[PDB]
DNA sequence: TCAATTGGTCGTAGACAGCTCTAGCACCGCTTAAACGCACGTACGCGCTGTCCCCCGCGTTTTAACCGCCAAGGGGATTACTCCCTAGTCTCCA
DNA sequence: TGGAGACTAGGGAGTAATCCCCTTGGCGGTTAAAACGCGGGGGACAGCGCGTACGTGCGTTTAAGCGGTGCTAGAGCTGTCTACGACCAATTGA
């Protein structure tokens, strides 16, 4: 579970 | 002025497997140490505006607001009001 | 207190540097809470895009190169950063069609 | 090779590479040169040369953007000094 | 003395490419070296008031990090 | 809606002391289009600067600050 | 009077005088309508409108001026949309 | 007598050493931070109010207006680079007509 | 901060004796004294900060001055300042 | 004698 | 081994309730100054054609940048005396 | 009712000494880059023609601006009082 942006 | 430990451990949670090379953290040193100036510079002032002598989460608010632009202010202020809710959550 | 907020960042450190920094006489509670949170969060927006940039050069490792590529290659942090010069960064290819 | 085609390969070589194109005794000599009007007996850190030499190679880079830009506004394809100073001047450098 | 002439032409256009230029006149080059000129007394000028303030004789990256800050242009990954 | 109150000769008159001479057709709709880009980016911190004080009325110190951190800080209002 | 001393008349005029160009009411109008986007039942004071008038038409004068500079470059008198794109675009307002 | 007086200036070394000391510039503030200040604060206002009574009565006037303070201001090189990105309100611009539209 | 419209009076009737001033002047008067003395200031303040010094002195203000003002304008700053604090501190 | 500067 | 946290006073900074009166808004009427629409002509933008000069590409020659490798000394960080320095406090009528 | 004068005390900065590092200076070799000449060609600039879009003037319309009237939101200032951050002492682990 990477941790990514919901930009 | 040395966040190298923290662009680290934030790096491998992003990308694991992805490293950085010594200039490339003397770089995001930088970014870290004139963003920090930056609102905390704003939110100095907005604190002397309102003859207010304590700078809060409020003043970081509007300082990041001010100056972090459209989507940036929208993502980051509801990431600093949900750190501060764990921060203080019994 | 960096655990408590389920950051990484040092809440503590940031807390001595708006202390020291004269920025008011007085910090609050949640102000060095509240600022590692964004600190954090932008490095890690910086950090993703720079580190995508370097899958897309097949490099496992990110140079200047790939944070300039990653800032000015996004608008947001193209005009966050748009006074900022970023060394051994180079430009964003481009050539005009006159 | 055609004039342009050759050019065009310079740009795209230059454009993807992050090396200082000028040459780091010549700038050092004209940094020290130049700080020479200011103070005398002015000792150089390294990275203070390396740092003037990226700030000015990156704003000289940024200058011929906008010289570029000047250049295709009066429908031409070749820089002049005109370029220049319009750029500057626009930039509030200039008058 | 007449250390600006070591800003070479090659140099210049080199620089002109990176800025995206295809064809250069022949007077860009001297244009180019007083502008180069100005810029840096502009901010060697700044960055040796740092220095004199911290009662120092060697000019530090942190000053020229400094001036550089003092005429709007930031720079990082020098400290 | 009132975009079309900075009218054309307002926007002549705006370009004459500007040293204009002629002016092509398509310049006042680009006047506009930049005024209110320009009015939005200065109203929007004026409003920060409001909400933060926790007013509800728009200071003339809210604009000159609004102003001031857009590097255009202006004399006269305090 | 042909086409174009009355122009250079006006721009004595208008070069010589410090009023404001633009009508208050609606410019006025113009600010409330602006506002209305991101606050509901905003106030403003007199001197808030006024002090938005003045940086506004400032502002555009001052841009007006890097628009003729433009316009001069391409050996021309009229100015065109292209050369507020081009001195916008020089002043880092937007790419 | 005054601190002012002391230094031979007009402005008030007083109230600069206390918007010093409240401003959050430092922890301490110095003797003379304040006369210096005082001292260049005023010699600054004397230039401008100089050069804008000579703008003014080259208008046939006896009042300084915000117009006569921009003339002043722009028709200065170093007030010009001092006050280059300030707004005047009520300032108008420098008369300035191109040469090829002459 | 409050006004400087007395000085500013003194000062103009010191410089031209006749000549008057109006109440729109007087204000962009005053917004110029202000931001100078912001501008000074907080270079001073930066000049501190990075010599690691907690007290803003002579010194610093006339360097900051020195940043600051361009060219002769900041000889001639430079020597009033001096001038004056010579003449306090006698 | 009014307050003359001596500035170029 | 010192820094990052924790626990407990204390005093003041700031939140909240309550007036107060300023000024911001909403509206109307009159005047008229300014905006708007149209008709017209001409000046200016723009699209060609042609000349020729200056810039580019390339093949030699030269030059000095760059890279190691020594040698010396200035001068930038430190660390402990030393005192002069400003913040703080009280009086106090300009 | 603010800043000026006069003490008191802690401590921030000045000073002397040390120490080592890092900046400068020299030298030699190699070769990569700069410089120079030459030969075209393509791009800059000038001249000309055309047509259309912009300035100009005139007549009509329409809201801006000014001068009043009135109402009330809310900015601004007290007054209280509590809760939260500064400060200090323990404390314990990365």
């Amino acid at each position: 579970p990477p941790r990514r942006s919901s930009r | 002025e040395s966040y190298s430990v923290y662009v680290y451990k934030v790096l491998k949670q992003v990308h694991p497997d992805t490293g950085i090379s010594s200039k490339a953290m003397g770089i995001m040193n930088s970014f870290v140490n004139d963003i920090f100036e930056r609102i905390a510079g704003e939110a100095s002032r907005l604190a002397h505006y309102n003859k207010r002598s304590t700078i809060t989460s409020r003043e970081i608010q509007t300082a990041v607001r001010l100056l972090l632009p459209g989507e940036l202010a929208k993502h980051a202020v509801s990431e600093g009001t949900k750190a501060v809710t764990k921060y203080t959550s019994s | 207190r960096s655990s408590r907020a389920g950051l990484q960042f040092p809440v503590g450190r940031v807390h001595r540097l708006l202390r020291k920094g004269n920025y008011a006489e007085r910090v609050g509670a949640g102000a060095p809470v509240y600022m590692a949170a964004v600190l954090e969060y932008l490095t890690a927006e910086i950090l993703e895009l720079a580190g995508n940039a370097a899958r897309d050069n097949k490099k496992t490792r990110i140079i200047p190169r790939h944070l300039q590529l990653a800032i000015r290659n996004d608008e947001e942090l193209n005009k966050l950063l748009g006074k900022v010069t970023i060394a051994q960064g180079g430009v964003l290819p481009n050539i005009q069609a006159v | 090779y055609r004039p342009g085609t050759v050019a065009l390969r310079e740009i795209r070589r230059y454009q993807k590479s992050t090396e200082l194109l000028i040459r780091k005794l010549p700038f050092q000599r004209l940094v020290r040169e130049i700080a020479q009007d200011f103070k005398t007996d002015l000792r150089f850190q390294s990275s203070a040369v390396m740092a003037l030499q990226e700030a000015s190679e990156a704003y000289l880079v940024g200058l011929f953007e906008d010289t570029n830009l000047c250049a295709i506004h009066a429908k031409r394809v070749t820089i002049m000094p005109k370029d220049i100073q319009l750029a500057r001047r626009i930039r509030g450098e200039r008058a | 003395r007449d250390n600006i002439q070591g800003i070479t032409k090659p140099a210049i256009r080199r620089l002109a490419r990176r800025g995206g230029v295809k064809r250069i006149s022949g007077l860009i080059y001297e244009e180019t070296r007083g502008v180069l000129k100005v810029f840096l007394e502009n901010v060697i000028r700044d960055a040796v008031t740092y220095t004199e303030h911290a009662k120092r004789k060697t000019v530090t990256a942190m000053d020229v990090v400094y001036a550089l800050k003092r005429q709007g242009r930031t720079l990082y990954g020098f400290g």
